[PDB]
């Protein structure tokens, strides 16, 4: 009868807000604006967010709350034929923890590297430097900046690895950092929601404090207005381009993370009659809103670099890890009270990651706990058994060629896997389970049915939206490359197994569960398309 | 179970006046889950206010509502005769669903004395064992009226059926039917029957009588 | 536009069973949750049972739980309430009410159908003409309907040609029998210049009689 519930409502919101808001809100969204026409970019971004983005986000939250179970069991009880979706999502989440947690390790490595009167990455005269070192970022590949060479030749030691075939030694300063991250994750997640629910109070909130003072510090710098100009100055010639819409579509989907099994897990500890429609609208908004603020943070400082430091905006305006571990720390080193801004920046970067790691792990734990009561009472031992597996294989990212391994998983593990998974999630919930059947479930919870708007999106828009992203993801596909290095064919094939191992669960479970039931062909489908609620 | 009590039970209002009526719940109710229904006499209920501030379709602007928690109220700015009905508050907050005890709205009207009519037993009725003499008290205000039956000057308190009409939507008055039922043998044992209506309009009771023989 | 008609219902002996139906039209019946609400002869409203749009969620009041079963047919657009183990407390006007949104309440109601649970036996009334013992401007006449069961009875004057000056009193139950009367007033010139009749209907006993009023 009983299932554990959130203590207080805020904990749930902070957990969702936390999982949702991460480094991609910082090192991706602002860049996309800059590249896509600035203020103009908000139109396709907004529409995509409205039609495909929020509906999927809303959907999984409602499902999580209604069915009251983790990913595996919930999709089993919804469309038994499609129960495979549960396994696909849990595996993906499993693969992702292997790499993503290392970003937090880097944040902590820099944090620990940040207590000095003079930051190590400011000059070119150190031992890890090369004769080609520059004070700041340029447009030539052979000549890097001071901050770039610090990250590459010192922190990473990536220069000593000839590719993925050669990982080299193990940096045990990085191993230490990765352990500390998993230690924190353990002591956060081992007691369940009662703890993890209140830990996210700090980790979800802290970033906004630091965003606040970095925003002021940024806008009070010379040339900060020039940054904002590059960031938001509207160009609508981009709007006609399909590539922009794809960029908006893709960003919205991967920033919100709908159908990732995390939202499902969190909402499953919700009280049945809780209003999840408000929770979805507020939570989504806060995510995009956070990205918007962060753009100001970044580009104010990026403008100051182009003004006082004499670097071309093109060169310093970047996405991904490069932005936060090189470009931004570079500007910080120049301004007064540098040691202060560096310390809170890398701490923000860490707490930005932590929120999301909890969710990912939680999706896995909750999913398994429900399907296997065997591990449900043993949870304190289980996540230890989990994070241990994480840490062990995670050591591959702490080697000198560890980035090559990291970059491999980043492209393959969750990229095309979760898209097809969520695509079936949409088709399951709407075409199979039915919208009217679904809408009825929601009315029982929050008292009123979903508007015809939400019902249209879940049915026609969602699949086309997902399909739209998937198609252009395949169209523009290129073999895996990092910098001047080109991954071997056997490396790509390895990733495709990782990409395919999750997705294959969908048909596998269907075919298997189909042969394991009695009756006709059409008689078996009705058995596997009958919800668990209808059988009572 | 969340019980909604309404007061007043009944209230009279002179047209144009302002009426307020309250609905209070034993347990708090979400302000968006509280609704009001108007039910006119001999008709089925109509949704009136929902979410407690929100008028339904066709509901004139003279109606308003407010409240929170365990306390809510319906107010009519300027009352009209087409506003006379019973009003029911309803809670959709949780199961089981409960309705308020209701507040009956009536129109004030100038006092008017009744008109008494006596009707001795029909011969069709006197062919069978029974004899029923009936009295009609018509178009009086206010509602309260008192009937007394006397047989040959001595009061009879037994075997009486009284019925009141609902307030008239035209003249806003009430009416009552008093029927004294007795066996024929007793009807033939007494020569005179009287019906007396006491009402606030008259100090002395308005009386009408009839004699058996005639 | 949207209409709701309650059907079935009438006299039933205690312990009995009856199935009430509601014919929905003028909207998409499938998309709306329905509910049965009853009103006792003491005019108190009581919610009875709610059924979802697809009938996959059912809620009952503790009073009818286990005795009553709410039901839907979305093909024929009909709402059903099938009752069993009926007690006397079950006697009421049963309403078919729509609403899909808890926040908006019940926005539409049927005309209602009347259920009477009694051990009492159906009996026809006896209609007695009421004429004065022995001005103007207005004379007053009457009709006495006594000793009938169950309700209702339809009483009109001259086939309903007089709506004016007519007071027809609600029936009162005494010892398992209903008694009802009506008064009509007209001018002394109008009666007995013309013969005036009172007509009563009681379908339960299938009894329809007209009684002409004549002066004694
Ligand atoms: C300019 C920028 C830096 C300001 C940052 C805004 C911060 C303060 C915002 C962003 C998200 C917000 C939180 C969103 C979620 C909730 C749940 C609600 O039940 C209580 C308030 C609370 C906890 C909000 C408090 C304020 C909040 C933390
Ligand atoms: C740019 C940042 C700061 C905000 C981005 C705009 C977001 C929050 C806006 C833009 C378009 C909006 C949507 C427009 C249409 C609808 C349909 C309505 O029935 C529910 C609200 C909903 C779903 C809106 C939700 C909020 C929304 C998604
Ligand atoms: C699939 C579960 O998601 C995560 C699992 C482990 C670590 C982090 C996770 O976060 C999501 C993510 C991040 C990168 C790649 C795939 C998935 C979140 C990151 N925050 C927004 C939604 O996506
Ligand atoms: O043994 C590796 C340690 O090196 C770093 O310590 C640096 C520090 O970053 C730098 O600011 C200081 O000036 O020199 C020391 C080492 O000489 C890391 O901070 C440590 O975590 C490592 O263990
Ligand atoms: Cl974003
Ligand atoms: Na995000
Ligand atoms: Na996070």
């Amino acid at each position: 009868d009983e299932r554990e519930t959130w203590s207080g409502k805020v904990d749930f919101l902070l957990s969702v807000i936390g999982f949702a808001v991460d480094l991609a809100n910082v090192w991706r969204f602002p860049y996309l604006c800059y590249k896509n026409g600035g203020g103009a970019f908000l139109v396709p971004y907004g529409i995509m967010l409205a039609v495909g983005g929020i509906p999927l986000f809303y959907m999984e939250l409602a499902l999580g709350q209604h069915n009251r179970k983790g990913a595996i069991t919930c999709w089993g009880r919804l469309v038994p034929l499609f129960k495979g979706i549960g396994y696909a999502v849990v595996l993906i989440a499993f693969y992702v923890d292997f790499y993503y947690n290392v970003i937090i390790a880097w944040s902590l490595r820099f944090f620990f590297a940040s207590f000095t009167n003079s930051l190590p990455w400011t000059s070119c005269n150190n031992i890890w430097n090369t004769p080609n070192c520059r004070p700041f970022e340029g447009h030539v590949e052979g000549f890097q900046s001071a901050a770039s060479e610090y990250f590459n030749r010192y922190i990473l030691e990536l220069n000593r690895s000839e590719g993925i075939h050669d990982l080299g030694a193990i940096k045990w300063d990085m191993a230490l950092c990765l352990l500390i991250v998993y230690l924190i994750c353990y002591f956060s997640l081992w007691k369940g929601i009662s703890t993890s629910g209140k830990v996210v109070w700090f980790t979800a909130l802290f970033p906004y404090a630091v965003l606040l003072i970095l925003l002021i510090r940024g806008l009070t710098l010379p040339g900060s207005f020039l940054g904002i100009q590059y960031y938001l100055t509207p160009n609508f010639s981009a709007i006609y381009k399909a590539e922009v819409w794809v960029d908006a579509a893709t960003q919205v989907f991967f920033s919100l993370g709908p159908g990732f099994g995390v939202l499902l897990a969190y909402a499953s500890y919700n009280k049945y009659h809780n209003n999840v429609y408000k929770d979805a609208l507020l939570t989504s908004f806060i995510n995009s809103a956070t990205s918007f603020i962060a753009g100001f943070v970044i580009f104010s400082v990026l403008g100051y670099m182009a003004h006082t430091l004499g670097v071309r905006i093109e060169d310093v305006a970047t996405e991904g890890p490069g932005l936060v571990f090189v470009v931004y720390p570079a500007a910080i080193a120049t301004m007064p009270a540098s040691t202060f801004w560096a310390l809170i920046f890398f701490m923000m970067l860490a707490t930005l990651g932590l929120d999301s790691s909890f969710g990912g792990s939680e999706a896995i734990i909750t999913a398994l706990s429900d399907e296997f009561p065997k591990i449900k009472r043993n949870r304190e031992l289980f996540v230890a058994g989990l994070f241990s597996l994480y840490f062990v294989v995670g050591l591959a990212s702490c080697t000198q060629g560890g980035f090559y391994f990291f970059h491999l998983l980043d492209r393959y593990a969750a990229g095309y896997s979760i898209l097809v998974a969520v695509f079936f999630e949409a088709i399951a919930v709407s075409w199979i389970y039915g919208t009217n059947r679904f809408s009825e479930d929601i009315r029982d919870m929050i008292g009123f049915p979903p508007g015809r708007y939400w019902q249209v999106c879940w049915r026609f828009v969602a699949p086309i939206f997902l399909l739209f992203i998937t198609v252009y993801g395949l169209i523009g596909y290129e073999p895996l490359t990092y910098a001047d290095y080109v991954y071997p064919s056997w490396a790509n094939a390895l990733g495709w197994c990782i990409a395919g191992s999750s997705v294959v669960m969908i048909p596998a479970v269907a075919i298997f569960k189909l042969l394991s039931t009695p009756g006709s062909l059409r008689q078996r489908f009705t058995i596997l398309t009958t919800p668990w609620r209808d059988q009572q | 179970e969340n019980v909604l009590t309404q007061s007043p039970a009944i209230m009279s209002t002179s047209p144009g006046e302002k009426v307020t009526m309250t609905c209070r719940a034993s347990s708090s109710v979400g302000s968006s889950y509280l609704h009001w229904y108007q039910q006119k006499s001999g008709a089925s209920p109509k949704l009136w206010i929902y979410s407690t501030s929100n008028l339904a379709s066709g509901v004139p602007a003279r109606f308003s509502g407010s409240g929170s928690g365990t306390s809510y109220s319906l107010t009519i700015s300027s009352v009209e005769a087409e506003d006379a009905a019973t009003y029911y508050c309803q809670q959709f907050s949780g199961y089981p669903l409960t309705f308020g005890s209701g507040t009956k709205l009536e129109m004030k009207r100038a006092d008017a004395a009744p008109t008494v009519s006596i009707f001795p037993p029909s011969s069709e009725q006197l062919t069978s064992g029974g004899a029923s003499v009936v009295c009609f008290l018509n178009n009086f205000y206010p509602k309260d009226i008192n009937v007394k039956w006397k047989i040959d000057g001595s009061e009879r308190q037994n075997g009486v059926l009284n019925s009141w009409t609902d307030q008239d939507s035209k003249d806003s008055t009430y009416s009552m039917s008093s029927t004294l039922t007795l066996t024929k043998d007793e009807y033939e044992r007494h020569n005179s029957y009287t019906c007396e209506a006491t009402h606030k309009t008259s100090t002395s009771p308005i009386v009408k009588s009839f004699n058996r023989n005639e | 536009e949207v209409q709701l008609v309650e059907s079935g219902g009438g006299l039933v002996k205690p312990g009995g069973s009856l199935k009430l139906s509601c014919a929905a039209s003028g909207f998409t019946f499938s998309s709306y949750a329905m509910s049965w609400v009853r009103q006792s002869p003491e005019k108190r409203l009581e919610w009875v049972a709610e059924i979802s749009s697809g009938g996959r969620y059912i809620y009952y009041s503790d009073t009818v739980t286990g005795r009553f079963t709410i039901s839907r047919d979305n093909a024929r657009n009909i709402l059903h309430l099938e009752m069993s183990s009926l007690r006397s407390e079950d006697t009421a006007m049963y309403y078919c009410a729509r609403g899909e949104v808890r926040q908006r309440g019940f926005d539409y109601w049927g005309q209602g159908t009347t259920l009477t649970v009694s051990s009492a036996k159906t009996t026809a009334p006896s209609v007695y003409p009421l004429a004065p013992v022995c001005t103007g401007s207005s004379v007053t006449l009457g009709c006495l309907v006594k000793g009938y069961f169950p309700e209702p009875v339809t009483l009109t004057w001259n086939s309903g040609s007089l709506s004016s000056g007519v007071h027809t009193f609600p029936a009162v139950l005494q010892s398992d029998l209903y008694t009802l009367s009506s008064s009509v007033t007209v001018t002394s010139s109008t009666w007995p210049s013309q013969s005036i009749t009172c007509n009563v209907a009681h379908p339960a006993s299938s009894t329809k009689v007209d009684k002409k009023i004549e002066p004694r």
